[PDB]
RNA sequence: GGCUAAUCCCCCAUGUGGACCCGCCCCUUGGGGUGUGUCCAAAGGGCUUUGCCCGCUUCCGGAUGGGCCCGCGUCCCAUCAGCUAGUUGGUGGGGUAAUGGCCCACCAAGGCGACGACGGGUAGCCGGUCUGAGAGGAUGGCCGGCCACAGGGGCACUGAGACACGGGCCCCACUCCUACGGGAGGCAGCAGUUAGGAAUCUUCCGCAAUGGGCGCAAGCCUGACGGAGCGACGCCGCUUGGAGGAAGAAGCCCUUCGGGGUGUAAACUCCUGAACCCGGGACGAAACCCCCGACGAGGGGACUGACGGUACCGGGGUAAUAGCGCCGGCCAACUCCGUGCCAGCAGCCGCGGUAAUACGGAGGGCGCGAGCGUUACCCGGAUUCACUGGGCGUAAAGGGCGUGUAGGCGGCCUGGGGCGUCCCAUGUGAAAGACCACGGCUCAACCGUGGGGGAGCGUGGGAUACGCUCAGGCUAGACG
């Protein structure tokens, strides 16, 4: 059975082309409590319809570049931004805590 | 060398008989008799208390020396025995009275156990019909423990089963004289053991 | 220290050549096929695409052409082909053109 | 080509066979497909060879050359018994 | 804030019992009363009923010791000996019905919650079910 | 720590560090002697020990102990070390096996023979 | 430079069929049907030679083996925090069995990182194995599976397959021949040599068995393998004897000098009989082959062992190795003498400066026994990194305080979804190992055969308390 996963769009400034958070829960290996971890899967728009902040399905695909082996399946619910958000206040944190120089 | 030296010695550490001669152990002196004392220059003196340790000791060694096996293959029994369902102890003891060698001594063919182990050793037990020379081996229940044709005219032999007219045999064994044959009915219970151990002790010392 | 099982490579060579005076045969006529397009020799053109297709489908009779390979080759030339022959329509023969 | 042979299992002069169906380019002692009966050359137990025909006449229905020792147990089986 | 809803109601039973309460007050839900269901029918605690607490919904958890003791401090053998949350939040402990926990070599019980319904260890078993290992009492 | 602290940060593992450097895991190790002295004991017990200087196949300087009522290794003597440091003699942290290579073993020992490297007295 | 055969090679025809373009029908990423056009086949040899065997060609299927790809899992350092330019994506083209920045061209500006990017260090992975009450820690040689290299780096050929340990081309380092132009080499195969090291074997036997290559077969090759040899390196089995025998020899030790101890130990009595000797002497091995039969089934006949004259059976037959650690506490085992903070012991606490159960010998004792100690290392004790199962007033430990980011965690009732979560069925979880049972070799180690168990994941079916989510409602938290 192909592979197919749920997540969300977060990435819309390639072509073709389209990032996906995909978020994964599970129990801890020794610690036992549910931890939730996630990853980025490039997905794969010919139409260039799938936009910034819609839920899809990603389905296992033929290869198609160094790293983009799923094709989107379908939309799940179009309209959610406050995903996106986290995904990018997380990134905007990571310009912060080196060794280049701290300010306000 | 599985063991072989001064016999009674052990009689004496232990201050419980252990009938290691048969014949003479007792006539006035397994030594015991008259002379209880361990060996030693300090035999006659006060034994401070035995540590804890020191008991489970002496009670695991009185089991030992009394088959007269090396701690090796004593340690490997009992570990066999705990994989064994049933209790961990009756089950010892009921391998340790599975041994050929110990068998022929049950089975009176032998004066003592040590002599029993030669009989084998030199091969004078058949053993469902094939001779047998290792005494390691197990004897399963309902087997045909025999001597060897040639050495039914033995002066030895004979003159021991001679004294078996008017002894009981153990309850778990059977034996034809008129035939110097004998079988092994079944694994002995404790409740059928005469020894003068503690398996608990022995167990508890296991765990160390 | 001789080895008998060097004949192999005593071999690869006449191979080697064998399989190159094919290959590099295809290649020059495909090569000849496709500038005839361009110009539109909607005639000869397909009489070279013929000799083509005859080259190529002998290379996979044998060793030369692995198997599919020919494949790709027919299939990456008549593509190209009647492509060009868009700029003068008009096949005469219709030789390696099924329409 | 998928032979059917044996393969060692025993120990220094205990020899017990594994008739069994394997690619040819396997080693003896290697990976198997799938076992099916065993051989004892010096047959201590009774029982000594199975087979299970079964799937024996699977495989040679497929296309599984066996060995010339190991045919000869497979003809002990029955394995060909057109009767 | 209010972190942990059962684990305040066990706790308040808890440190009742311990100075020796009559009753005691609990905030009400649809849960707390199945525990509490479980609580009486196994026979640690008389019982327990709806009660308006200045117009809040509350359980009147009632409670039971033992007899009175002899000697010095007769302070009464207690019913519920023990009693823990196993399964906290931020460390749910789901627990596979081959894998139900054993109490005291059975003498206590295990309260889970199963899609089948809250249940105890026996129960559990018996129905061939397991899930969220509530708490340990016994 | 709470579940979750155990979670970002998990328990760290005690490592153990070889009170050994006689590099390899190896048991002992061969090496030529430079310099035996006598050094004094530490602080309660009082006398002169004998010790020597070894260079090691491995590369380490080290001071090594040696036992017995008394030896005869000199300056430039071939050894071999067992190791285990000794309490009242300071960076002492191994010892010479007695009996091997150009070190022998002590004489008119009637005792723990095994050890010291001597061997079994023909009595008569 | 010249000759010449072939199942080597090439041309032409046939085309069952198959390939490519184009069109359509179905399907649904490059799957299948179909129509016109075009292109593509092939070797012969042997006999018991009018037929049978081997081999040949195209195509569909099978079987086995393998390429690529995806989810999850996969060590340490943050005194490594930002990494990236073919780098991320797109179009076209190349190339392959084939997807693909794999490669190229152009276009675009991306892609990854604290759920630790990049950098550094270290290390083949696993079935299993050691330990552990378990969780866990440690490990991955022997056997099995997967991977990677075959002096160092690069490259391709030929081929079903290689980028190819005992094939090739180039560079490099090394070693050797050299008429100094130029060459020849690769034991991480077996054995062996040397070096390094604490340390790791015989330049053995055999091709009988099992397997493998080639052959119609007879058969050839097979340091794969089956065997031997060497190493107490481990484990398991075996022996150095058994029975009798003093109120107790001698000698050695101890003494309160009367005696105790070594000690049934010896001696001596009898009995058995490893070694050793003679004889017999093996399974493993029945095929391919050959014959009858139809080269089918079925049946008959022949050959053939390295181990090895070994195992093993029969007969006879000598009483016939013991050692090492330890005896202050932990820890089973106590006296004399020597010594005198010396000599020395010593894991830890410590012992020894004239009375040493702790040094050194001795008697004696304990422990274990062809072994016993020692050092090294793993787990354990250590709930002393604490999931199980720890802590922070003064023992080491609350951040100098607040603010709030990411994150974690969250109140009552109702419903939907059912992701987590739980139950069921099913495929998988190779073999060997472990476990139980039965059996094999006089036992056991070792081995065989049969049974059972399992976490994890795939698919299908179900449940809905609790977590999650969506919806609706509350007011006890919060806020006004
Ligand atoms: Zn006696």
């Amino acid at each position: 059975p192909k592979k197919v996963l749920t997540g969300v769009v977060v990435s819309d400034k390639m072509q073709k082309t389209v990032t996906v958070l995909v978020e994964r829960q599970f129990p801890h290996p020794l610690y036992g409590k549910v931890i939730k971890r996630s990853k980025k899967y490039l997905a794969h728009d010919p139409e260039e319809k799938y936009k910034l902040g819609d839920v899809v399905e990603i389905i296992e695909s033929r290869p198609i570049s160094k790293r983009k082996r799923f094709r989107v399946l379908r939309l799940v619910e179009s309209g959610r931004m406050d995903l996106v958000e986290k995904y990018l206040i997380r990134r905007q944190n990571y310009q912060s805590l080196s060794k280049r120089g701290g300010k306000a | 060398g599985r063991y072989i030296g001064p016999v009674c010695r052990l009689c004496r550490r232990e201050g419980v008989k252990l009938y290691l001669k048969g014949e003479r152990c007792y006539s006035p002196k397994c030594a015991m008799e008259r002379r209880p004392y361990p060996p030693g220059q300090h035999g006659q003196k006060r034994a401070r208390r035995p540590s804890d340790y020191a008991v489970r000791l002496r009670e695991k060694q009185k089991l030992r020396r009394i088959y007269g096996i090396s701690e090796r293959q004593f340690r490997n029994l009992f570990e066999e025995a705990s994989k064994k369902k049933g209790v961990t102890g009756s089950v010892f003891l009921g391998l340790l009275e599975s041994r050929l060698d110990n068998v022929v001594y049950r089975l009176g063919f032998a004066v003592s156990r040590r002599q029993a182990r030669q009989l084998v050793r030199h091969g004078h037990i058949t053993v469902n019909g094939r001779r047998v020379d290792l005494p390691s081996y197990r004897v399963r229940p309902g087997d045909e423990i025999a001597v060897a044709e040639k050495s039914r005219n033995l002066e030895l032999i004979r003159q021991n089963l001679e004294a078996m007219k008017g002894r009981k045999v153990g309850p778990w064994l059977s034996l034809d004289v008129e035939g110097m044959k004998g079988k092994f009915l079944r694994l002995p219970d404790r409740e059928d053991l005469a020894l003068p151990v503690n398996e608990q002790l022995v167990i508890e010392f296991y765990s160390r | 220290r001789n080895l008998s099982a060097l004949k192999r490579h005593r071999q690869s060579l006449k191979r080697r050549l064998r399989n190159k005076a094919k290959k590099s045969a295809i290649k020059t006529l495909s090569k000849k096929a496709v500038q005839l397009a361009q110009e539109g020799k909607a005639e000869e053109a397909l009489k070279i695409m013929r000799k083509a297709e005859s080259l190529i489908d002998k290379a996979a009779k044998g060793s030369t052409l692995h198997k599919n390979a020919a494949a790709r080759r027919k299939s990456r030339l008549m593509r190209k082909v009647r492509q060009l022959l868009e700029a003068a329509g008009a096949p005469l023969i219709g030789g390696g053109l099924s329409a | 080509m998928v032979k059917i042979r044996l393969a060692r299992f025993g120990s220094k002069h205990n020899p017990h066979y594994r008739i069994v169906v394997t690619d040819a380019r396997r080693k003896r002692d290697g990976k198997y497909i799938e076992k099916i009966g065993y051989y004892d050359p010096r047959k201590t137990t009774p029982d000594w060879l199975k087979v299970d025909v079964e799937r024996a006449r699977y495989w040679l229905s497929v296309g599984a050359q066996p060995t010339d020792t190991a045919r000869r147990l497979l003809r002990q089986a029955g394995v060909f018994r057109q009767e | 804030m209010l972190t942990d809803p059962i684990a305040d109601m066990l706790t308040r039973i808890r440190n009742a019992t311990r100075v020796y309460k009559e009753s005691t007050d609990v905030p009400a839900s649809r849960f707390k009363e199945e525990i509490l269901r479980i609580l009486a029918r196994e026979g640690f605690i008389k019982g327990y009923e709806r009660v308006d607490v200045d117009g809040k919904p509350y359980l009147r958890v009632y409670l039971k010791y033992g007899p009175r003791r002899q000697g010095p401090d007769p302070r009464p053998e207690q019913v519920i000996h023990h009693i823990r949350r196993i399964s906290k939040p931020g460390r749910r402990v789901y627990v596979g019905v081959k894998e139900i926990p054993r109490v005291r070599r059975g003498l206590g019980i295990a309260i889970l919650s199963t899609s089948k319904g809250v249940l105890t260890d026996r129960e559990a078993r018996k129905l061939g079910v397991g899930g969220e290992l509530i708490c340990e009492v016994w | 720590p709470t579940i979750n602290q155990l979670v970002r940060k998990g328990r760290e593992k005690v490592r153990k560090k070889s009170k050994v450097p006689a590099l390899k895991g190896a048991p002992f190790r061969r090496g030529v002697c430079t310099v035996v002295r006598t050094v004094t004991p530490k602080k309660p017990n009082s006398a002169l020990r004998k010790v020597a200087k070894v260079r090691l196949t491995s590369g380490y300087e080290v001071t090594a102990y040696i036992p017995g009522e008394g030896h005869n290794l000199q300056e430039h003597s071939v050894v071999l070390i067992r190791g285990g440091r000794v309490k009242d003699l300071p960076g002492v942290r191994y010892h010479i096996v007695r009996g091997v290579y150009d070190a022998a073993g002590v004489k008119d020992r009637k005792k723990s023979r095994s050890k010291y490297g001597t061997k079994k007295p023909k009595e008569a």
